[PDB]
C-alpha cells in the first residue's frame, strides 16, 4: 500500500450502505464525509438536507461513537443538483448560522439539531454545480470559530473539487488559504483523462502547499467507468503522487460500492 | 527541505495520527516523517503544539526517542485530552528554561519508568481547548530528570491521578507533544 495519509469514505448516497457506526467499525477509514446538504441559498427560508433517505435519527449518536474511536466526521454541503447557491451575501450568513447552531459546536434554544449533542468536526465544500456565489465569505465565517480552540482543528474547512485546475466554482474560497484539506475528484463531470491524472493532481498539490491534498477515487466502475482504477493501479499512481509534500491520502466514493467490491480492503 | 506545514492540520501519516496547532505567532514549521517520526522548527513562536501518536488514547505504553533543543520555553511530553470530564494531561519528560510546577498545586509524587515525577493539578477557566471555550483541569506529571528517549507506562500515571481524585474521561487523542511558547528551537522525535 502506497497511501501514506488518510482514508476518507463518503456516506449517505444510498440507503443500503448500512449505518454510520458500520463504517467506523470496518477498520478501513480515518474520516467519514456525511453527504449531502442539497438545497440552500436560492430559497432564503428552508435548508434542505438530503442523504437519499437514511434513518437520520441515529446519525447523531453514530457521529459521537466514531469520534470515540478516533474517527473524524465531516459535513458535505452542495453536491450534483438540488438547486444550491448563495445568491446574496446574506444567504451565506444564514447558512453559516444554520451550520454553527444545528451541526457544529454552537447552541441556540429554539434550533433543532439532527445529530443531538454530537458536533460535526467540519464542513466539506462539495460545490459541484452552482456559480461563484459567496463561499469565500462562508469559509472565513466558519474558520473564525477556531480561535476558541486549542491544540486541535476545531472547525475544519475542506473542499471537494473538479479534477481540472482551476475549479471555477471553488477557486474563490480556495484563494482564502483557509482550507485544511482539498479532495481532488477523478470521477465526475470534469473527469480527468487517465493520461493527465497525475499531472492534474500535482498541479493542485503545488498550488495549495498549506492544504492537505487528497485524491478522490471511485470504489467500483459502476460509479464512473472511464475514471475507475483497480486497487493495484491506484497504488501505482500513489507511488508517484505521495512524493508530493502535502499529499493527504485517498477519498473513496463511496461506502456503498466499497462494501460490494471491497476496494479499500485490497488497497 | 523547504516544504513544511505552517498552518493547523490534523490527520494520519504513515499509520500514525498527527496534530499540529499554532496560534499563528512567529514562524513555526512542522514536518511528518517515516513511520512515527516528526520534526518541528520555530522562531519567536506564540504558542504551538505538535506531535505524532494515536487518534484514541489508552493506558498504552509509549516509546519516544530523538533530539529536543529549545532556546526558551518549550515542553516535550506525552500529551492528550479526555472528555467528560474535560482533561488536558501532560507527562513531561523534558522541557526548556521554564518549569510550570512552581505555579501549580503540587498534589503528590509518582515513580514510573525509571524516575520520580512531581504531580500537579491546575484549573483552566473559560480557556480555549479541543471542544471550544470551556472550564477544565490540567493534570501534570513532571519528571525530575530530563531524558530525551524512553518508555512511558501511562497506566502508572493514570493510576496515581485517579488515586488523587484526578479522573480521566473518554480519551480523545494521545501524542508525544513538542510544545513551544514564546521561544525558539528545534525538535526531531520518533514515536512508537
Amino acid at each position: 500500500s502506497q497511501n501514506t495519509g488518510d482514508t476518507v469514505i463518503i456516506w449517505g448516497r444510498n440507503k443500503d450502505e448500512g449505518s454510520l457506526r458500520e463504517a467506523c467499525d470496518a477498520g478501513r477509514y480515518t474520516t467519514v464525509i456525511i453527504s449531502f446538504l442539497s438545497a440552500f441559498g436560492y430559497i432564503p427560508g428552508t435548508y434542505k438536507l438530503d442523504i437519499s433517505g437514511h434513518q437520520v435519527s441515529a446519525v447523531g449518536p453514530d457521529i459521537k461513537y466514531c469520534q470515540s474511536k478516533g474517527k473524524l466526521i465531516l459535513l458535505a454541503i452542495g453536491g450534483q443538483g438540488g438547486e444550491y447557491s448563495l445568491p446574496s451575501s446574506q444567504a451565506a450568513v444564514d447558512l453559516h448560522d444554520h451550520l454553527w447552531y444545528s451541526y457544529l459546536g454552537g447552541r441556540r434554544n429554539g434550533v433543532y439539531r439532527p445529530f443531538g449533542d454530537a458536533n460535526v468536526n467540519g464542513i466539506d465544500f462539495f460545490i459541484d454545480q452552482g456559480a461563484r456565489e459567496h463561499y469565500n465569505e462562508l469559509a472565513k465565517m466558519l474558520y473564525d470559530h477556531n480561535k476558541d480552540y486549542r491544540a486541535t482543528v476545531g472547525v475544519m474547512v475542506t473542499a471537494t473539487t473538479r479534477c481540472g485546475y482551476p475549479d471555477h466554482r471553488l477557486d474563490e474560497a480556495l484563494a482564502t488559504g483557509l482550507f485544511h484539506r482539498i479532495h481532488v475528484k477523478m470521477f465526475s463531470d470534469g473527469r480527468c483523462p487517465a493520461w493527465s491524472r497525475r499531472q492534474s493532481f500535482e498541479k493542485w498539490a503545488k498550488t495549495y502547499p498549506q492544504s492537505r491534498v487528497l485524491i478522490g477515487v471511485v470504489a467500483s466502475p459502476d460509479v464512473d467507468k472511464d475514471a475507475y482504477m483497480p486497487p493495484e493501479a491506484l497504488n501505482n499512481l500513489l507511488q508517484f503522487i505521495n512524493k508530493q509534500p502535502n499529499f493527504g491520502g485517498v477519498m473513496v466514493w463511496d461506502r456503498f460500492y466499497d462494501k460490494k467490491t471491497g476496494f479499500t480492503a485490497h488497497l | 527541505e523547504k516544504r513544511a506545514i505552517t498552518s493547523n492540520e490534523q490527520g494520519t501519516n504513515n499509520g500514525y495520527f498527527y496534530s499540529f496547532w499554532t496560534n499563528g505567532g512567529g514562524s513555526v514549521s512542522y514536518n511528518n516523517g517515516a513511520a512515527g517520526q516528526y520534526s518541528v522548527n520555530w522562531k519567536d513562536c506564540g504558542s504551538f503544539t505538535s506531535g505524532k501518536g494515536w487518534a484514541t488514547g489508552s493506558a498504552r505504553n509509549i516509546n519516544f526517542s530523538g533530539s529536543f533543543n529549545p532556546s526558551g520555553n518549550a515542553y516535550l511530553a506525552v500529551y492528550g485530552w479526555t472528555t467528560s470530564p474535560l482533561v488536558e494531561y501532560y507527562i513531561m519528560e523534558n522541557y526548556g528554561e521554564y518549569n510550570p510546577g512552581s505555579s501549580m498545586a503540587h498534589k503528590g509524587t509518582v515513580t514510573s519508568d525509571g524516575s520520580v515525577y512531581d504531580i500537579y493539578a491546575h484549573q483552566q477557566v473559560n480557556q480555549p481547548s479541543i471542544v471550544g471555550t470551556a472550564t477544565f483541569n490540567q493534570y501534570w506529571s513532571i519528571r525530575r530528570n530530563k531524558r530525551s528517549s524512553g518508555t512511558v507506562t501511562t497506566a502508572n500515571h493514570f493510576n496515581a491521578w485517579s488515586r488523587l481524585g484526578m479522573g480521566l474521561g473518554s480519551h480523545n487523542y494521545q501524542i508525544v507533544n513538542t510544545e513551544g511558547y514564546q521561544s525558539s528551537g528545534s525538535a526531531s522525535i520518533t514515536v512508537s
